[PDB]
């Protein structure tokens, strides 16, 4: 079952890119801290969507997150799937803003440095506020979570902006007892609802 | 229809063959029979009536009782001479009620007790002892003790002691000695089983318990 | 032939029933040789 | 699904203590021979119901009996779950009558001697003429019992008789081929329908 | 579910031996290259329909093929269950005609020698062509396939001709890292709606 | 007790939760000891 976010429906703006863009799926370990993709950073570069993102100065679109787990019934594990809104990271111990290379991840992604406070501050404990699924293998193999258009303003730059985070993260880690076993992380985003207006060069 | 357990269960088997001894014990006896026998009614003390009643936890019935006395003659008399006529004065004594320790016990009386006339030369004495247990049915079985002390026995009710079914010579005592073979037989009549158990496998040793080996 | 994963347990067991049914009769009941006094 | 005793319900007396007392449950094994516990016997030192058992002279209960035997998938194992009405148990090789340690084992309940006797005399092969359900780890993974009033008497003394006796006993031993390893036997007893008079001293 | 022969169900002949008879379950294992049953010759000797073969000139029946694969979950692999419609067999490497032994197996069945080639200049990567079903142990355990009457002659002899052949195939072989482990292949085959004139000696 | 496959993993694991119903309510809206400034 689909999880949409805060329960409404994407939609269009009031007065093509809906292929499921399944990404590099990423090894989960149990030391596997977790996994956060940035959108539509996760899709800046990948697919007709990820020109769109060039090809446009101005982009709305909501997302339809699809996170898959094939395990077998006798692995361990559940991870919260989370699409933060409008996420913020910080790093630790450090003053300074993070910069581009720790936030413009790209397709692949950028791995959680301190995932336990979400690496911005907050906890992760009470991030089950946010569009959430569960991933416990005991019952869920595979989630997927429905994602609105996210922005204070209506329709903004992809490049410089990401509106949802993914972060799959292991609140509990792997078991199989071989330490950690295949188990890949499928996450699939299908851009649905796309509009994409203000027709310039492609940055 | 013969299946039925109002079918099933009464069958008159024998639970207590008492050859009991008629003389005169009170020249010199210490601990047997004097002239009588005092047999408290449990159900459990031949093995073919007592499994086919451990099928059953609790068993509400009128319990028939049928009397068959044979007296033969003692061997220290070893001589046959005709077989006397002997009446004997059946009591039921219920529970709470006194036992007698005698022939001529005082109890006999049985002012409030139940007792029945019959002789040898007459065919046996059938009556029916009414279901009288305070319980609803007949706890073959008790997990749990009688008292609510430690040392009570582990299996007993203090409900469904029947009683004790004491029978005597109420004649006098004979010169010639004669062994009295009083067979009681039950005739469970009603049967109204409830929750089935399985069938005993292995053989008992005592009557009281369900102890194994 | 029984087939078992290489995890679970080698040694399976199976466990055997009986009752009647509604057409089960019986008649000329009798003493068992089940149990007996000695 | 439960498996009533006869099909019956149980109900209160013709003319509060209902919560599930979970009992500590016990280690399933290869060699564990089974485990019996007497109602009220094996609740009667906890909870509410526990001091009623001592606060009445005179009471009635029936019991939903649930035991839950949490099980891997690849685990093996049938468990007789019977409650037996009114089981007076035996001891091997003795003439005695078992006495109250061996009978009022309190919370904890008592081990099987000889189970395949029943530690009675009869044979468990036929002792599912009883209340009985199967934790069959193929297929069933917690069974549920429930008893109705079982005593010839109307209302009795608890802590002088057991009227039930749960019984959970392998048929089948434990396999996983790492001998055995954790499944335990969660008995959770709710006494429903209670009902107590004779209010005398908590004995 | 059944998968019928051509979406027809079979019948008697237009103008006793319905046992289900099970045969001895073949080994699979890693290295099983596969194994066909000539029908009715993997039932010319066995049962009432066996000795109908014998005491009959002519004959004619279908098939209700049952595959039951019974496995763990944690089992892998998928049998190309075919009931290829006339199998005319061939010999790998040489031009005589296969003789007596190599087709008339009887109950056993003929293990295959090259069965990707089906043994006979075809491929078995076409053979889903035929009625066919799969016993993929992730989700099927036990597959099944009903077979009408299959052969040009209305009703011909069965002592020397094979109308069906059933053919389990390991497409993918055996995987439960003990090399392979018990599976056994439960083959029991019931001839339904089965008719036999020319009463003769029993041949 | 647990019991797990021989095969599985040994050490299992749960999470909680916290929400409330409906009739939850808050009064007295006051500066919270989590954070402060320094």
């Amino acid at each position: 079952n689909y999880c949409c976010a805060y329960g409404e429906w994407p939609n269009y703006l009031p007065d093509a890119t809906d292929r499921f863009y399944t990404l590099k799926s990423v090894k989960w370990e149990t030391e596997s801290t977790g996994w956060w993709w940035k959108l539509p950073d996760a899709l800046n570069n990948i697919g007709m969507f990820g020109q769109n993102v060039q090809h446009h100065y101005l982009y709305r679109s909501g997302f339809l997150i699809h996170v898959q787990c094939n395990a077998t019934k006798f692995h361990q594990g559940a991870l919260l799937v989370v699409a933060i809104p409008e996420h913020q990271r910080g790093a630790h111990n450090t003053t300074t803003s993070p910069g581009f290379d720790d936030i413009m991840k790209g397709e692949e992604g950028g791995t959680f440095n301190h995932p336990y406070v979400l690496d911005d501050g907050t906890s992760l404990a009470c991030a089950t506020i946010f569009p959430h699924q569960w991933i416990n293998l005991r019952t869920n193999n595979s989630a997927t979570i429905v994602l609105p258009w996210m922005n204070a303003a209506p329709m903004d730059f992809p490049l410089r902006h990401n509106q949802w985070t993914l972060a799959i993260i292991p609140v509990v880690p792997l078991g199989t007892r071989t330490v950690s076993s295949m188990v890949p992380i499928t996450v699939s985003i299908a851009p649905m609802c796309c509009e994409f207006n203000g027709l310039r060069h492609a940055i | 229809s013969e299946t039925l357990v109002e079918n099933f269960l009464s069958r008159a088997a024998l639970v207590s063959k008492r050859s009991f001894e008629y003389k005169n014990h009170t020249s010199s006896e210490a601990r047997t029979d004097k002239n009588f026998y005092k047999w408290t009614i449990n159900t459990k003390s031949f093995v073919q009536l007592r499994r086919k009643l451990e099928l059953f936890t609790y068993l509400r019935f009128d319990a028939e009782i049928t009397i068959l006395t044979t007296v033969a003659v003692g061997s220290n008399n070893s001589t046959y001479m005709g077989l006397p006529d002997l009446t004997l004065q059946a009591m039921f004594v219920p529970t709470g009620a006194l036992t007698p320790e005698k022939q001529d016990s005082f109890h006999w009386q049985s002012g409030s007790n139940a007792s029945v006339f019959f002789k040898v030369s007459d065919p046996p004495a059938r009556m029916t002892i009414p279901f009288m247990c305070i319980n609803s049915a007949y706890s073959v079985f008790y997990d749990g003790f009688a008292g609510f002390e430690k040392n009570g026995l582990y299996g007993i009710n203090p409900a469904d002691t029947i009683g004790n079914l004491c029978v005597r010579i109420v004649n006098e005592h004979q010169p010639i000695g004669f062994t009295v073979t009083v067979r009681v037989y039950m005739k469970p009549k009603h049967i109204k089983a409830w929750a089935p158990r399985p069938p005993r496998t292995l053989p008992y040793m005592s009557i009281a318990n369900a102890n194994y080996k | 032939n029984l087939i078992v994963p290489s995890e679970s347990s080698n040694t399976c067991s199976l466990i055997g029933f009986v009752a009647a049914k509604d057409d089960f009769s019986l008649r000329l009941m009798r003493d068992s040789p089940d149990i007996g006094q000695l």
